[PDB]
RNA sequence: CCCUAUAACUUAAUCUCACAUAGC
RNA sequence: GCUAUGUGAGAUUAAGUUAU
């Protein structure tokens, strides 16, 4: 009786082969899901560091002593957001579409906007080339690449 | 002549009889009427009175009128008694009572003196029922009160808010006169209370100087206890208050137009007592309680009623007070600036509950809501003054201004010369090329953003809006909704953008993998108690079009998108899954879906015509009241899973995220006035709610503006009576009449809705009598509620239902014989299909051997052109077939000549035989 | 006849975009204005008129050599 | 198909066909079935890889030669357009006569053309008007590369080597 | 370097389920 | 109970097209 002996042996190899296939597949899905999970937590650490350094540079960019004054003068320490750059921003950028807007808005080295004195520092055009203040004129207006961007400082 | 001097009285004046003889004259005026038999705000013929024109001592006819009232005898004793109890008030007009012999009999006359020609009801009717070519009363009022002289009217489209924005200045010249009328009405109400007089105040009893008369229905009571009903007066007047900008004097010192403006404190944001004082001054006798902050409201109906007053009173206050309310927060001992609140134009002041002054560290959720917050980006950016736009500019993030352009399209030359070799693009052909990629310069993105000047603050008729919202809710009652957890969320695309500032670090997959399900549920529970303002980024769209206008698309950040998915997805999926409903989002046009949609929209209408309208500048000019209404309609599915303050904070998050959010447009933060954001998850559904709302209020305005005597059907007359009752008299929801009016609308005004595009099948006989809405009713409703002029060149009608709708989702319809029956098939414009083939947005699509899959889709979309009578239209489908076969042969040749073993290329001959495309339109899927 | 003008317009503007005309904003604005008008033109008498201007923008640059063609 | 030995074995087992080699043709049929299925899988993924490398090769060829193919395509259909207004400014740019700015569509507007030799001048100009882009234009001046204003009488047949050859004509439209 | 949302359809490749066939 | 071959259904991913 050896035919039924290799019958029992082949049934045993069929059992262990089915378990072999499912456990190798199991190690496959386990190792690729831990690939996914390990790289995903690495992504989470990278995004945490990136958002943290973004907020940490952004706090250092804002000038606090002009800000703490208008916050402490508030009745509860709560102010609108629309007045924070209106009152505590050192720089002002003005985008000016043509010359008729320019001669009204910023004519001269110093203009007044939002109850403050602004000293014009630099003027660039839409190609971002430095435009002199002598170049902005009514007869030289078709040679300029409009709009002009005027960056000023708080006087 | 003896009657004319009798009318002059003790006061000295010069008169001219408008009517002939001693008889009366008929005038066509508008009346707010409500009887036992008739109701509505319509134009009736006035027969009771006789009016005398006054003229100055330099002999030209002036606005003062002497109008005598010939009525019954018992009305004379009653009117005279009421007048003698109110005579001391300066709000009442002067009344001279007498009896003058007409035909041998003494007939009592009531002469009302120094009246204008038109009442307030004539102004409200002329502005709420606007029809160009039939607008002589509005022109006469505008000429009379120095808003504009007569040749201003000569200019074409003088009335259009888009083609002529000076009409807002012309209409705002009537604001001071309207404000005076409101003050006089308050004075008259106080005099009625002190004189113990009760009664309804209507618009046709007050002339344009603000003086009151017609004490016909007034009845006396204990002095000091008189209640006057002003619900109908104020609610009918409410759109005129913002169209004419009546409260513009309130921003000046002492409310005088010559004084300078009030300079408020820049730190001030509350304005609660100022709103209460405005309400107490102008709407003192309004019985419903007004909450200045809508966090204290009782349901969504109260939220709508109080937000309608907030949109009027917010036009007085300075625009720097609205928006996020920021506070100093200490993380790690380092001060932050985070937004711990929000001051809404519509919802008042909203304060975040879960704030912490000091935080030892920041959780991924805390970092996520601090990065999405515009407070840190605006508090560190430069100040910005942008003169290119009229919208409010907040801050410049970058030291430079970004100018992005749109490239031209890439030309597919092979398909074009293959098409012209087959006979296309000849002279005089019905098939042209009209859809191209239009290039844009660097100033295109900020000039697209300057179309939000078409959004104006709009006060609504609150009574008809409250009734209209109940009717609109019935349309969406079949669907099921509510909140779902984060594991039940189905995202279509995870490799799209994450918005600003989250696009710096990765896509949406990064934030859906970095966040656990516990983190997403904690973020949703955080938005149920707090308001997170977010930044929406505007990007120009590179797509083929037939118009040279640029198109921008709003990109909402991943925080708002992630939370709004958990709030709205169960309802949105339910709407898409449903078939055979009014809103047809999610219904395929293939496999017979177009025929089933057309059969469903026809339903069972007795005298059926077809009608389709247009919304000019739909997303730009959509008012915030209708957007909040649409959010409340979609939020009404949360009765079990949410409390009322949870639903309020979700509404406030929706407002601060997609209605009045900070918009980044080229490295610069701007304030968005309002309108719909395409990037928002619920934009398509909310536009469907808005479309159904505008159609229902067009039907309500059509049914109330008709003469109730001329309605022969008794059911429609009783329906009009109960309609006026449930709008203006009843204050609670009458669900039986809401069901009856909804059944009337489903029977006579059958609509198919998909986003902002809709087609309506309606009873044309009821429209020719005014019982359902028409094109003119839609134009009037879009005039006073949307602030746009809907021209009739963009609307269509169809009297023959064997032809389908004229256009739906930019598809036409033909009745063709498929098998043994006749079905409706959609076909597109052949220029659109040809344009996609001849031009592409990538150089990779210019060869065809890589892009055979592209021409198969174009062929599938252009199959029903073969059933067209035009041979040229029919030829477009064959051309795509022969080109697909040519691409197959060129692919075979090139892949053979480069690699010596031949590709077997299996199951590819189906692509150039029309049975594969004929199967896409037969009903068996 | 009109369609050849419109397709040559889009080919010319994509060539000009390849030659970095949009580094100067004013010339790129003039080019886009000419390109949009040719596409929306309803007659070929004045569509060739704008084509001379748009081709002269290319011919004024020496990034291409037309002596080869 | 005929390229198997397993097909020859199964065909031999079937042409032998009672029930005892029926078992043989059944197991050989399972053999030939799995063999033909594996050959179909190999042909499947071979077609997949061949068409994928074809897609990436043709796409990178397109992205590589986009600019030269676009410059070549443009003068193919400009030549096809058959326009003497367009052919005037192409042949002039061929022989060297290129404008400095945009040709204006409007009348009375400045135009800056460059003429580098005398034959280009005489085949364009005759008198005070000169023809360019199928239009008559009014000469306002002509200035030099050495920046001095020359009037029309100064340039001629003999003294054309005398002056500097880039001549910049300022022109207004008729 | 930027490129939205939703819906429908087409193609491709996988993975499960059901059915028919043949061997142990 | 197992193995292999085909035929359909559903799900996931990728690419594309149209509509709003
Ligand atoms: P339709 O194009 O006529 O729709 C009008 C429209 C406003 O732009 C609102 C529909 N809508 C909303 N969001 C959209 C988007 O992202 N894309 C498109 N094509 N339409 C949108
Ligand atoms: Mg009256
Ligand atoms: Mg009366
Ligand atoms: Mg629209
Ligand atoms: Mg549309
Ligand atoms: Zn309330
Ligand atoms: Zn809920």
């Amino acid at each position: 009786k050896l035919k039924k002996s290799l019958n029992v042996a082949k049934s045993e190899f069929d059992r262990d082969a089915a378990m072999q296939r499912k456990l190798e597949k199991m190690a496959d899905q386990a190792m690729t899901q831990m690939y996914k999970q390990a790289r995903s937590e690495d992504k989470r650490a990278k995004v945490t560091s990136a958002m943290q350094t973004m907020l940490f540079t952004m706090l250092r960019k804002l000038d606090n002593d002009a800000l703490n004054n208008i916050i402490n003068n508030a009745r509860d320490g709560c102010v609108p957001l629309n007045i924070i750059p209106l009152t505590t921003a050192a720089k002002l950028m003005v985008v000016i579409p043509d010359y008729n807007t320019y001669k009204n808005t910023c004519d001269g080295t110093t203009f007044t906007y939002a109850s403050a004195l602004w000293e014009i520092q630099q003027v660039v055009d839409a190609d971002s080339k430095i435009v002199q203040l002598s170049e902005i004129s009514m007869d030289n207006s078709p040679n300029l690449a409009w709009p002009l961007i005027v960056t000023a400082l708080r006087a | 002549q003896s009657f004319l001097n009798r009318v002059c009285g003790v006061s000295a004046a010069r008169l001219t009889p408008c009517g002939t003889g001693t008889s009366t004259d008929v005038v066509y005026r508008a009346f707010d009427i409500y009887n036992d038999k008739v109701a509505g705000f319509a134009k009736f013929l006035k027969t009771n009175c006789c009016r005398f024109q006054e003229k100055d001592e330099d002999d030209n006819l002036i606005d003062s009128y002497f109008v005598v009232k010939r009525h019954t005898f018992s009305n004379y004793q009653h009117e005279e008694t009421i007048y003698n109890l109110l005579k001391d008030c300066p709000a009442v007009a002067k009344h001279d009572f007498f009896k003058f012999r007409i035909d041998g009999d003494m007939v009592p006359h009531i002469s009302r003196q120094r009246l204008t020609k038109y009442t307030m009801a004539d102004l409200v009717y002329a502005l709420r029922h606007f029809d160009e070519g039939n607008c002589d009363t509005l022109k006469e009022i505008l000429v009379t009160y120095n808003c504009c002289d007569d040749d201003y009217f000569n200019k074409k489209d003088w009335y259009d808010f888009v083609e002529n924005p000076d009409i807002l200045r012309v209409y705002a010249n009537l604001g001071e006169r309207v404000r005076q009328a409101l003050l006089k009405t308050v004075q008259f109400c106080d005099a009625m209370r002190n004189a113990g007089i009760v009664g309804v105040l209507t618009l046709d009893n007050q002339d344009l100087n603000g003086n009151w008369y017609d004490f016909g229905d007034f009845i006396q009571t204990t002095p000091g206890s008189g209640v006057p009903v002003v619900d109908s007066y104020y609610s009918l007047l409410m759109p005129i208050l913002t169209l004419t900008r009546a409260l513009t004097a309130e921003s000046h010192v002492d409310t005088d137009l010559t004084k300078p403006y009030i300079k408020w404190d820049l730190l001030k944001y509350d304005f609660t007592e100022e709103r209460l004082k405005l309400f107490d001054r102008y709407f003192k006798y309004w019985d419903q309680t007004y909450h200045p902050n809508c966090v204290n409201c009782l349901d969504d109906r109260c939220i709508l009623h109080c937000a309608n007053f907030n949109v009027l009173f917010s036009t007085v206050f300075p625009p720097t007070s609205f928006g996020p309310l920021v506070r100093k927060i200490f993380v790690d001992g380092v001060p932050f600036v985070v937004s711990t609140g929000y001051h809404f134009r519509e919802l008042g002041v909203v304060h975040n509950q879960d704030v912490n002054l000091h935080s030892s560290r920041l959780s991924f959720k805390e970092l996520l809501v601090y990065a999405a917050d515009p407070a840190m980006h605006a508090a560190s950016g430069n100040l910005l003054l942008d003169k290119r736009t009229t919208c409010f500019s907040v801050a410049a993030l970058t030291n430079n201004v970004a100018f992005q352009t749109v490239k031209p399209g890439n030309f597919n030359k092979d398909f074009y010369d293959f098409a012209v070799s087959k006979g296309f693009f000849k002279e005089g052909s019905s098939v042209e090329l009209k859809h191209f990629f239009f290039a844009q310069d660097g100033n295109a993105a900020i000039s697209d953003y300057d179309y939000y000047r078409y959004n104006l603050p709009t006060m609504c008729d609150i009574r008809q809006l409250l009734f209209v919202v109940e009717v609109v809710d019935k349309y969406f009652d079949c669907y099921d909704g509510g909140c779902i957890n984060a594991n039940q969320v189905i995202v279509n695309n995870l490799d799209k953008s994450a918005g600003f500032p989250f696009n710096k670090w990765g896509k949406a997959r990064l934030y859906y993998d970095s966040m656990s399900y516990e983190d997403q549920d904690a973020l949703f529970a955080y938005t149920k108690r707090n308001v997170i303002p977010t930044i929406t980024q505007m990007n120009l769209k590179y797509a083929i079009s037939a118009k040279n206008r640029a198109r921008t698309v709003a990109g909402v950040s991943i925080c708002s998108t992630m939370t709004n998915r958990q709030f709205h997805q169960k309802l949105l999926k339910s709407i898409a899954a449903t078939r055979g409903a009014t809103v047809v989002i999610g219904t395929s046009k293939f496999y017979g879906g177009w025929h089933n949609m057309l059969k469903t929209v026809y339903s069972d209408v007795e005298n059926p015509h077809l009608m389709g309208w247009d919304y000019p500048k739909c997303d730009r000019a959509m008012p915030n009241m209708l957007r909040i209404m649409a959010s409340l309609v979609l939020a009404r599915k949360h009765t079990t899973c949410c409390s009322l303050s949870h639903r309020f904070y979700r509404l406030a998050n929706e407002c601060a995220q997609v209605l009045s959010e900070m918009v980044m447009c080229g490295g610069s933060l701007y304030v968005k006035p309002g309108g719909t954001s395409s990037g928002d998850a619920t934009t398509a559904y909310a536009n469907s709610v808005f479309n159904i709302c505008q159609a229902v209020t067009a039907n309500v305005n059509a049914l109330l503006s008709t003469d109730g005597n001329k309605i022969a059907d008794k059911y429609v007359r009783n329906l009009q009576h109960r309609l006026y009752e449930c709008l203006y008299r009843n204050r609670d929801v009458d669900t039986d009449f809401v069901n009856e009016f909804y059944a009337y609308l489903r029977k006579h005004f059958s609509m198919m809705i998909l986003s902002d595009d809709a087609v309506v099948c309606f009873n044309s006989t009821y429209a020719s009598q005014g019982l359902v809405a028409s094109i003119k009713n839609f134009k009037s409703v879009l005039y006073y509620q949307n602030n746009v002029f809907m021209s009739e060149a963009k609307c269509w009608t169809e009297t023959d239902l064997t032809k389908g709708p004229h256009e739906f989702c930019s598809q036409h319809t033909m009745l063709v014989k498929q098998g043994d029956d006749y079905v409706y098939l959609p076909y597109p414009d052949p220029s659109r299909i040809l344009g996609a083939g001849c031009f592409v947005d990538d150089i990779v699509k210019t060869d065809g051997t890589l892009m055979i899959e592209r021409f198969v889709s174009l062929a599938i979309d252009a199959y029903p052109l073969t059933k067209h009578p035009n041979q040229e239209y029919a030829d477009v489908f064959h051309l795509y077939l022969q080109y697909i076969r040519k691409l197959h042969d060129e692919l075979t040749g090139h892949m053979l000549d480069m690699y010596s073993v031949m590709l077997t290329n299996d199951n590819t001959s189906r692509y150039w035989e029309p049975e594969f495309y004929e199967a896409m339109y037969t009903p068996h899927t | 006849k009109m369609s050849d003008v419109k397709c040559t317009s889009v080919v010319l503007l994509s060539v000009l975009q390849q030659l970095r005309v949009e580094s100067s904003s004013k010339l790129w604005a003039q080019c886009v204005q000419l390109h949009n008008d040719i596409l929306l033109a309803k007659d070929t008498t004045e569509a060739f008129e704008k084509m001379v201007s748009l081709l002269s923008v290319l011919l004024s640059m020496q990034g291409a050599v037309d002596i080869n063609k």
